[PDB]
């Protein structure tokens, strides 16, 4: 399911307008969440 | 992960950080667990 429209979007949207998405029936795939660059913060909370 | 912090390199220990203030399900508690073996042998231990 899709993830690169939401990460690789040209434009994004403000603070005060910030952008919601639903993504259900789906396969996750969260080990392509790693090349979005040299140096990014990843934090979670409740789950390892 | 040469021995240095960074992506998928996490160290294997959290904090509590407890304050007077959190809720009533989250404070901290001291446990101790006593364990004994009900079998044939000297009786080293036992009551009054």
């Amino acid at each position: 399911c899709p993830f690169d429209e939401v990460f690789n979007a040209t434009r994004f949207a403000s603070v005060y307008a910030w952008n919601r998405k639903r993504i259900s029936n789906c396969v996750a795939d969260y080990s392509v969440l790693y090349n979005l660059a040299p140096f990014f913060t990843f934090k979670c909370y409740g789950v390892s | 992960c040469n021995g240095v912090a960074g992506f998928n390199c996490y160290f294997p220990l959290r904090s509590y950080s407890f304050r007077p203030t959190y809720g009533v399900g989250h404070q901290p508690y001291r446990v101790v667990v006593l364990s004994f073996e009900l079998l044939h042998a000297p009786a080293t231990v036992c009551g009054p």
